[PDB]
């Protein structure tokens, strides 16, 4: 009576730390590469921004209409949106968007300013709705009539809730001196915005910039978080574009940037801009960022798992 | 895998087996105990690797509005860091899993032999090549007892003896 | 004669390569879990700052008196301790805070500044000492009598010494124009601070704060590191904290923040808020920001090592 | 601890011993030169396991003032990374070491029976079970001699022979 | 006939999972430690800046004349290289120094600015060449004659090429307000930027410095990657360096620190400021801050690694 | 290296080999085969080892003229942690290539062992030295069989059994 064991025709070949291409029986593979070019959503709130920016939906933008107090456990980007309708930009651009990302959503609050001897509904032709408009959640202060002395004033809120506040104000650019001088009044401007953390800091540069969406001016948004019962002020004497509302963070969200469409029939923990990586293996070779619960990226394109004894035929 | 120069191509019921040749005819079978439990430990060693972390990492960068150029990179420096870290164990893992893996059914192999060579006490010889030289003739069903494990060493062994 | 091993009746499980649960003789843990809830500084020269902040040392406001000139190997930070007394805040706060925090110490200097056509002794009711005083290593530069034209004056300090020091002046931003015009003058006022790494940047920005301390100014706080035989130069028309001395650091130093109590019996290189982590295990589930000479810190709460044979009973 | 049934919960003088039954009486007995090998090379094990490293971390987030949140986010990002580097790198270790350990108590115990059935050559037989069916009667200083390495094969040869 | 195995007299000590220091045959070693104190760039385009800095290269002091246009696979800083001729001093420094280092070289373009009313050949004497020279790629704006109005110009330039460009101001900070009213004119100065991606944000700021070089004045250099198609504009109305020529990145290169000499009669893929570090260990312990193909480092001095049989002396 | 004392100084042609004793003289020999064998996994182990990445690393400090401190501290802090890696990677490879290592030549010297075993089976006894005690004079081509795996167990079986 003899003893043996089994074999197959044809192995495959692994890797082992004496030798490589060790044929074996049977292996798994360990390292994934398939792809499913769509987000898997089945079962998460879900919202995709498209033409809005992330950021759009503190300062309100038309594109961000529908989009002033979401709420989602999943938040994607499109490569399409745009955080202003009046040319601008917001300073710690990337700190917001993370803020805003794992936010869960946001909660507008009015925040309570009124104003005497200044008329405050400034609107440009770039934002446009039913006629030229604004920011939904901004104030574009500007003078009475036309060129006159802005009063030096000064608006504080205090944040009456359990969990921190998003203030964001603007600095308005004009496209000359001039016309800063028509929109607020000749003499040098200052924004003071202060609170228990915060200390800072503007003062307006008017200028001709490149005419992007056919505007030469700038708008510069800039934020803090107000903490609770903590009050914040504004010390301004023109070119200000005035909060109306704060945001208030809902709970948790996932923030991703794709390029692909969204899918409520699968579900999946792992995104990335070209779709989801749904795998139990514990390496992936799709994408290096990314993000959520995904498998650990490695450079390797496969790395053969072996899950048999070796194959020695005859 | 070593002394026995190959493996059978027919034996499609499990890793190990037996194949008899006697006076009554040819036979091959396979052992349960022995496959199950290296198919056992193999299934167990899949089983804890086929694990993905529920640790959430979240978006550091930026595909359509790039960060600073400083920032951005280090961010990059300690990923392709992490990444080098990952790929080396990801590599040396699954080297070493192979490694351990052959010489486990290996190990299987051979404690099987060495069992078979503990039911057979002085009433069979060893040739080397994973084959044993019965010195009595043992019928089918003897070598069946052989394979359940239930041979006695003894009421064969005067005959099996003087040869 | 028998061969055979020993055997236990209740064994310890323990996780393999091959199955999750094999029971073995005996084990030991890895993971180490006991935290003492004192900071463990045992022949250490520790300084508790308690209600002194760290840049405050640097400053010096009423409750870091006693910290103008400390010398530590363990430096701890208190949530009750406090860098000012007249509202203010530093700029690049947490990078002077990492450079004092590894600085075993500080050593003043006088830089040797004298003043012409000025008062230098302003003060303030929120530094308060026998009566109303001010930093201790600061000089609030004000005008004569009132209202009157700021001299801009131009001051420079040499590092002569082998180490690099710490320069520390101020930008006081008053409640008001009429105030910043009451304290310096009227016009735009100007900081110029040089030396062979540094150029920057300084012109005040008066208005209303809210009242912090019962005081509605700020005072900006910056500093630079001048190196051995290098010059600084400050060229100012108005609104200036100059530094009466400079720091120089004593050597190194571990900075720690903890809410627990100093303890003197036990001795570690491995701190935490909480306590303590004394251990010789390879890791720990305490805390992940542990710093010091610490286990590295791990996810799982408990990795049995096997430490005996497997435990097979009758 | 494979062909053995099951350990001896009586055998408290350490890890492997001898069991023997002769027709003076019962015995059991340790062996300390194979238990001290494997205890050593447990405990060397230990001592190189046991090893808290001289590299200090300083502190690099604020508790009591939070950091800018995007230097923040880098920070808990790159710290989440290593604490998922450094469970990997504790499981699999626990894991290997854990697995070696076995297998080497395993080795030890297979290599004091290789070696007892080295000091009887055909003077006993091999039951299966790790037992040696002793073809003579062996005093209980014989068996003590089989236990200090002492037995003469030679001078209970022939009469173990012919039985 | 007996079996054995061989042995010798003296065998290598390595270090196992259960025993430290176990007696082997042969053992190789897996730690790095022998560095050649060379560059070696056998093979590779090498541009040695010497005196020359790598920021330099786009302003254009005279030590950096010959680096105007350079072309290079690896690129090596000097400790006694410098970025200026007139004491000055980069606005992110390090960004634009990692940016160079990787950028295979930079190819100028003359941007085409023509100027009306203003006079354009600033001079300096820390900027010596024939005589008094100034930046080879930038032009120190003033007025006509001496102290006069400086006309409130814009300036702009459309990025007519496929690869981003690197755009590169100045701002002049005198050594007195009335050696800029002396240069520019009375009145607030501005400098406004912008473009798609940027917003900024400048206007002067005069003082006395420390004499560096010889100077009292100061120059902030500024830089920003004008993307295909769009346009830069500059709002200037005094105390301007524009801008001559932009540059454009050539492709992929190495950039280095080091203090040692080239040699192109060895090839190495990592470098440190000692040397090339050549080598097929997958460890090496010279320098933590190597770059390049490197080995990885570790903090062991030797690591050795059995690579035969344990040794058993008679 | 278990049961065998020690090693063998004047063996220079090989790992392992045969040292006879018979009545013509005295006589060592290398085996090719379980040489080649060892010397070939620690060979391809080494061209394993032997490996330096093809990822290119960029300078991220600055050794001229210093980063700000904040992102310093948080590059120092990184660096740092991704060294802890690799020092405890490199630590813990190198100890367990050599434990495989080590077992690795021992599990071919006992298989050669347990080959030479194989080829002497009622011819020979073992003493438990690692010898073979031959229980027939074998000549010194005998002997030459044997090295080569020639020798024909039955054509000198009885002459060994009455022995
Ligand atoms: C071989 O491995 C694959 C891996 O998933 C598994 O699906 C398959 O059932 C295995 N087959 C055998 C015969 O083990
Ligand atoms: C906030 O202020 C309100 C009223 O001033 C007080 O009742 C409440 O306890 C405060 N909460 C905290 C957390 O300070
Ligand atoms: C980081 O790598 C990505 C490619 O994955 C690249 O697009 C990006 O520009 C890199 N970051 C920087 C700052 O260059
Ligand atoms: C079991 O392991 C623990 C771990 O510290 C040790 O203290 C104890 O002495 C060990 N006991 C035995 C019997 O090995
Ligand atoms: C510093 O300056 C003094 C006098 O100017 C000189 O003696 C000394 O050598 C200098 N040291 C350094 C490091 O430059
Ligand atoms: C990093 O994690 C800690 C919890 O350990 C959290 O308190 C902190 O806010 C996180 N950092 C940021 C920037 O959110
Ligand atoms: C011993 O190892 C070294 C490592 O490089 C090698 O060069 C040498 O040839 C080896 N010698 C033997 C006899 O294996
Ligand atoms: C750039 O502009 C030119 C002319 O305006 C046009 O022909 C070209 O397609 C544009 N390229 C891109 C990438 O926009
Ligand atoms: C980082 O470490 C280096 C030494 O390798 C040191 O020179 C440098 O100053 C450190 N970084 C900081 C920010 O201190």
């Amino acid at each position: 009576i003899c003893l043996g064991h089994h074999a197959v025709s044809n192995g495959t070949k692994v890797n082992t730390l004496t030798e490589r291409g060790v044929e074996v029986v049977n292996a798994t593979e360990t390292v994934e590469r398939t792809n499913i070019p769509r987000i898997c959503s089945k079962g998460k709130r879900t919202v995709d921004l498209g033409q809005c920016g992330l950021l759009g939906t503190i300062t309100g933008p038309p594109q961000c209409d529908q989009f002033l107090e979401f709420s989602a456990d999943l938040i994607i980007e499109r490569r399409e949106g745009s955080d202003v309708c009046y040319p601008g930009k917001f300073v710690n651009e990337e700190a917001l968007r993370q803020i805003l990302r794992e936010s869960g959503g946001i909660d507008k609050e009015a925040m309570g300013f009124t104003y005497s001897g200044i008329r405050t509904n400034g609107a440009t032709s770039s934002c446009r709705r039913s006629g030229s408009s604004f920011y939904a959640e901004m104030k574009w202060l500007l003078s009475n009539t036309d060129n006159a002395a802005f009063p030096q004033m000064t608006k504080s809120y205090k944040n009456t809730r359990k969990s921190p506040a998003l203030i964001v104000w603007g600095i308005h650019h004009s496209g000359s001196t001039a016309e800063q001088t028509k929109l607020y009044g000749s003499g040098n401007k200052l924004v003071t915005v202060g609170s228990s953390n915060y200390q800072q800091s503007f003062v307006p540069s008017p200028g001709a910039r490149t005419q992007v969406n056919g505007q030469s001016g700038r708008i510069d948004f800039h934020w803090l978080m107000l903490n609770p019962n903590d009050t914040v002020t504004f010390s301004f004497n023109g070119a200000f574009i005035a909060p109306d509302r704060a945001s208030f963070l809902r709970g948790k969200s996932m923030g991703i940037q794709s390029g692909v469409q969204v899918d409520a029939n699968c579900e999946g923990d792992c995104y990335h801009s070209g779709g989801t990586i749904i795998s139990n293996l514990p390496f992936q070779n799709i994408d290096s960022r990314a993000v959520g619960k995904c498998p650990r990226y490695v450079k390797q394109r496969s790395l053969l798992l072996a899950t048999g004894m070796k194959n020695v035929p005859e | 895998a070593g002394f026995i120069e190959n493996g059978w191509e027919g034996l499609i019921d499990g890793w190990y087996g037996f194949r008899h040749q006697n006076a009554q005819g040819e036979g091959t079978a396979a052992d349960y105990k022995s496959t199950q439990s290296a198919i056992d430990q193999i299934t167990g060693k899949l089983n804890r690797l086929i694990e993905k972390t529920n640790q959430q990492f979240e978006l550091i960068d930026n595909e359509f509005n790039e960060v600073e150029k400083q920032i951005g990179n280090v961010i990059n420096w300690t990923r392709d860091s992490i990444t080098e870290v990952w790929s080396y164990n990801a590599e040396l893992l699954v080297a070493m899993e192979n490694q351990h893996t052959i010489d486990l059914a290996d190990s299987e192999m051979d404690k099987l032999y060495e069992r078979v060579k503990r039911q057979l006490r002085e009433n069979a010889e060893e040739d080397g090549t994973g084959c044993f030289e019965i010195f009595h003739k043992c019928d089918d069903d003897c070598m069946a007892s052989i394979r359940n494990n239930t041979y006695d060493h003894s009421k064969y062994r005067e005959e099996a003896m003087q040869n």
